[PDB]
């Protein structure tokens, strides 16, 4: 949810 | 550049109720963590535009977690060992209705990798040339991504060279492979769709966001 | 031993109403025999037992079939040339409600052999490492056909750096677009079924061994 | 029909 994929790659 | 060595270490940096299709639902969902911590390990990966990366995850995220629990599953006696712990035999897995689909695993990838003691830096290695996919559809530079795929089966065969002198096929013998991880990658996710569509099994957020457009 | 002078030997022995669908029926009976002409002529095959080379024709026809046609289609501007002669190009193809597996085709196979000068030494080494697939179910002897499938890219390797010597990854690259092969013979397959279970397409009698268990 | 393939592997 709420691109999950996306927030994972940019969280550092 | 594109040293064997960290590609090794990003295997080793992500190395840690009986239901086979419950757990094989939730070790993917587990396992999608996993591989995003991975995939920025290897070298390059995260210097990709953010939407390529995307792409890229989202098109070989199911081969990349199965060749992962099928070398897992080297040590393990006719079984398969699912993230989540449980060990799958071959009664438990028929008896679940994944019978065919488990024994396809078995005899053309985890005793393959056993028979040839596949190691960590070998499977690291395949598993990045499915990250670097070529062939995943609205990459905005496939050539980019072509020439990770081409550093990495280069610094491969380098280091079956050197590690393994006398096995002068062996770097052949691990690329070929992939045929058999593409076909029952394909296979696995018809399962996963069917755990799915009869909404009879729990699906976690991640896994169910991959599963989705 | 496996020289490739034979395996291009076999490629050259087997080199001779617009409707892409039944055209695309026509085309797989008709090379069927073909391929059976072709096997052959692959060094040490009609030595294996005559239960195993139908068992390897049985489980690699269609790739080997997709492999042929799509080479041939290198000169094509943005279509397939068919067994029967028939060109289908992309509107045409996409007409014909197979748009999305002519486009895999294209970009994953006949771009792919254009852009790197696939030739047809290389092309044979490819099927005949198809033909000798070590995961068909029901071999008397699957390290046989291993061995087989090893001589032959041991000796398309060696081709490769004696013709192309400037190309370290050019043997790499090669072996590289089976696993695209794979998936994209598994979707032409569910084409085929689609064209047989609907019984409005004829099916000869060749492909229809071949469909049928 | 009658295995074609069996047949087609036999005759030279
Ligand atoms: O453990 C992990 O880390 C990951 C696991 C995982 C990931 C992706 C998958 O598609 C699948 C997946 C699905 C359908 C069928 C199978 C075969 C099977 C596996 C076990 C027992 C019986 C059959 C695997 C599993
Ligand atoms: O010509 C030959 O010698 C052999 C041909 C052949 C063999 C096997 C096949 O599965 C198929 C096959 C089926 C389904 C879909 C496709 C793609 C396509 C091809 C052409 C136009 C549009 C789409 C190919 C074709």
């Amino acid at each position: 949810k709420h691109k999950i994929l996306h927030r994972l790659l940019q969280d550092s | 550049d594109m040293p064997v060595e960290r590609i090794l270490e990003a295997e080793l940096a992500v190395e840690p109720p009986n239901d086979p299709v419950t757990n094989i639902c939730q070790a993917a969902d587990k396992q999608l963590f996993t591989l995003v911590e991975w995939a920025k390990r290897i070298p390059h990966f995260s210097e990709l535009p953010l939407d390529d990366q995307v792409i890229l995850l989202r098109a070989g995220w199911n081969e990349l977690l199965i060749a992962s629990f099928s070398h897992r599953s080297i040590a393990v006696k006719d079984g398969i060992l699912l993230a989540t712990g449980l060990h799958v035999h071959r009664n438990s897995a028929h008896s679940a209705g994944v019978g065919a689909i488990f024994d396809r695993v078995l005899t053309e990838l985890v005793s393959k990798m056993r028979d040839m003691q596949m190691d960590k830096t070998e499977l690291g290695c395949l598993r990045a040339i499915v990250l670097f996919n070529p062939d995943s559809k609205g990459l905005s530079n496939p050539a980019e991504v072509e020439a990770l795929r081409e550093k990495v089966y280069a610094s491969l065969e380098a280091y079956c060279k050197h590690k393994y002198p006398e096995q002068p096929g062996r770097f052949a013998k691990l690329l070929l492979r992939l045929p058999a991880l593409r076909s029952i990658g394909l296979k696995c996710l018809e399962h996963l769709f069917f755990f799915k569509l009869i909404g009879d099994t729990p699906i976690d957020t991640f896994l169910m966001e991959m599963l989705e457009a």
